[PDB]
RNA sequence: GCUUUUGGUCGGUGGAGUGAUUUGUUUGGUUGAUUCCGUCAACGGACGAGAUCCAAGCUGCCCAGUAGAAUUCAGAAUUGCCCAUAGGAUAGGCAUUCGUCGAAUUCUUCUCUGCGGGAUUCCUUGUAAUGCACAAGGUGAAAUUUUGGGCAACAGCAGGUCUGUGAUGCUCCUCAAUGUUCUGGGCGACACGCGCACUACAAUGUCAGUGAGAACAAGAAAAACGAGUCGAACCUACUUGAUCAAAAGAGUGGGGAAACCCCGGAAUCACAUAGACUCACUUGGGACCGAGGAUUGCAAUUAUUGGUCGCGCAACGAGGAAUGUCUCGUAGGCGCAGCUCAUCAAACUGUGCCGAUUACGUCCC
RNA sequence: GCGCGGAUAGCUCAGUCGGUAGAGCAGGGGAUUGAAAAUCCCCGUGUCCUUGGUUCGAUUCCGAGUCCGCGCACCA
C-alpha cells in the first residue's frame, strides 16, 4: 500500500520541527517513512529546517542530500 | 577459527579445475599443542602461495591427488 | 575502517563444492575479499529496487551492518548460509 | 561456405612386405604450430605453419598561406571595499582575457607522412638438466605469435549459386509467346508457431534546464539541355521567415573535399540545478488511433517520412523449461558516419566515447 | 452396558503429570547441477475431538458424555 501524505497536517508538521532535529542521520527518505509523508514535502521539510539552523548539511548534491543535527 | 599459511601449491584438482589442493602449515603460537603442523587441504579460489587464510576444523586432511 | 571492517566479515571462510561427493573445501583470500564486495553491491542493489531509499543510504546500511556483524546485512545472511552448508558438507 | 581455428598433407630414391600398404611423417621433452632439440632404415626435398602484408601503440629524417604554435609592440575587456536567500569541499622582475575579423618575426612542441629505427626471450635469478626451452622480475612506449586482422596447403561435401554476368551444356516457351513493355494489384495479406533485433518494466530514475566535449567519414552529370571553355543537379554554413508554434519555405555565401561545413558544440556522462516528481502501473512505458498540417514523388489508398495536439484504462513490476556471446580499452552501455537511399534504418559495415565483474584454470559437459 | 487404548495441521505422531505446542511429512523459494533421482537450506502451518470444576494459566489435572479399537458382559 504505502499511502504518504502530500501536505503537511498540523499535528505532523510540529513533529518536524522537534523530533527531526533530534535525529542523527536525517535524510528525506529516512523522515518519509517516519513521518509518512512524501519525500517532495520531507525535502522541502529539511530545507527549512537549514534556514532556520536547526539541522546541519553535511552532504549536498543535485539529487541526494544528507542532513545531520547540529551539536551546539 | 585458526589461520593458516599455504607453503605448497600442490595443484588444480577436481573435475572442473576450480578446486584448488595445497598444503598449509597451521602457523600457531609456538607454545602451542599443534605448532608447525601442516595438513593438506582443498582451496576454492585463487591462490597463490605464502597466502594466508582461515580454517574451520583442522583436524581433516584432504585425500591427495 | 568501517569499510574494510566490512568487507573483512563479509564473505564466508568455508564453502562447499564437488571435488570427489560435495566436499567441504577452503577458500582462498583473494575470493574472501571479492565474494565480500561482490555481496555488499548486490543486496544493496536490491534492497533499493523498488524503496523509497536511496542507494546511498541502503549501500550504506550494507556495509555498516557487516562492520559490526550483524545479520541484518544481506551478506552476513548468506556469509552464515554457506558456512552452515559447508560444516554439514564436510 | 563448410569439413577446419585445426597443424596438417605430398613425391623422389633407399629399406619392409606376395600384396593393399608401410618407413620417412617417431616413441622423449618442447611450442599456438610434424614449432624445434634429440633419437632414428632412412636420406634429401616441396607445400602448409613461421615469414611476407595491413592497422594501432613509442620514435628519426623530411614538412606545411590545405597543420599548428609561441613571443614583442599597438587596440579592447575585468580591476577589488564587496563573503548568495542557508553557502560547504577543493592549486596559486611582470595581475589576467581575446572577430581585436591587429600588424609584425622567430619557431616545429602537438598535426599530416614516404621510407626508416625500436622487441630479440634481450638482460636477471628458480624450472628443466646436453639441448630445445619455461616461470618470475628487469629493461621499456611495447614483453612473448607485442596487439588486432588479412592471406592460408592437401583432400573432399553429389553444401549454395543455372535469381550476378554477353558464365555455360541439355531441355522447355517462342507472336493472343515462359520474350518485352505498359496499366492495375501482389510480394506487406493474419486464429497461429518460431529465429533475430528494438523499447521498456523506473528513483544508480523520468522530466525541465545548464555545462564540458569524439573519431571514422561522405559531398555536384553525361557525344544530354543551356550559355572548345563555363553553368546548374550534391553536401552545406549564414541570414531570413519573425510586431510571434514546430515542421517548413526562401535569400546569400562556401566547398571537388586536410583547404567549406569545422575550434566537426555526438550521446552516455556532468552539475552546491539550493529545479519539479516520491514508489505508484505513477510525471515509468509509449504500443494503439483520432484530427489538423507540411515536405519526397509522375503516383502516398493497404497511414512513405517528419512535425503538432489528443489517446495512453495496451501489455509490461525483472521473466518457466531452456539458451547465446565474452578474458582488457574487453563485456556492457552510448551515440555517429557510411552503405541500401527521390522519400524511408529497430539492419549491416566502420568509428569513437564511458568503462567494469571474473578467471589466467580444467577435461566435468 | 465392563475395563483397557486411540482422538494433537491435509496426512503422521511423542508429550511438562495442574507455567502455552513440538518434531515427522506434504505444500511455495534458492542451492546441487548440463540434466536426473535422492540430499540440503529457506517461507506454510493445529482455538490441540466436546463440556464443565474453570489450579497463578486446561493439548497437560479432574467429572461426564459423543467416536474408535481390542479382551470380556448377557433373566421385561
Ligand atoms: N592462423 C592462426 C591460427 O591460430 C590457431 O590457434 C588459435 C587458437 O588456439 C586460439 O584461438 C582461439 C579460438 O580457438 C577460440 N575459438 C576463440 C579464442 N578467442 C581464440 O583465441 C585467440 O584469438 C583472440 C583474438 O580475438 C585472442 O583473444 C586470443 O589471444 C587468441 N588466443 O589461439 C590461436 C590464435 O592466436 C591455430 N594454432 C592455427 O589454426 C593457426 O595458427
Ligand atoms: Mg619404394
Ligand atoms: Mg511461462
Amino acid at each position: 500500500a504505502l499511502q504518504n501524505a502530500v501536505m503537511f497536517d498540523k499535528e505532523t508538521y510540529d513533529k518536524l520541527r522537534s523530533e527531526v532535529p533530534k535525529y542523527k542521520l536525517i535524510t528525506p527518505s529516512i523522515i518519509s517513512d517516519r513521518l509518512k509523508i512524501a519525500v517532495s514535502i520531507a525535502a522541502a521539510g529539511l530545507k527549512q529546517l537549514c534556514r532556520e539552523k536547526l539541522i546541519r548539511l553535511v552532504s549536498c548534491s543535485s539529487k541526494t542530500r544528507v542532513y545531520t543535527r547540529i551539536v551546539q | 577459527a585458526q589461520v593458516g599459511l599455504i607453503i605448497k601449491v600442490l595443484g588444480r584438482t577436481g573435475s572442473r579445475g576450480n578446486v584448488t589442493q595445497v598444503r598449509v602449515r597451521l602457523m600457531a603460537e609456538a607454545g602451542s599443542p599443534d605448532y608447525n603442523r601442516t595438513i593438506v587441504r582443498n582451496v576454492k579460489g585463487p591462490c597463490k602461495e605464502n597466502d594466508m587464510l582461515s580454517l574451520m576444523e583442522t583436524e581433516r586432511e584432504a585425500r591427495r591427488l | 575502517q568501517v569499510v574494510v571492517d566490512a568487507v573483512s566479515k563479509g564473505a564466508p571462510r568455508e564453502d562447499s563444492t564437488r571435488v570427489g561427493r560435495r566436499q567441504a573445501v577452503d577458500v582462498s583470500p583473494m575470493r574472501r575479499v571479492n565474494e565480500a564486495i561482490y555481496q555488499m553491491c548486490k543486496g544493496a542493489r536490491e534492497a533499493a529496487f523498488r524503496n523509497l531509499k536511496s542507494m546511498p543510504e541502503c549501500l550504506a546500511d550494507e556495509i555498516v551492518n557487516a562492520s559490526k556483524g550483524s545479520s541484518n546485512s544481506y551478506a552476513i545472511k548468506k556469509k552464515d548460509e554457506v558456512e552452515r552448508v559447508a560444516k554439514a558438507n564436510r
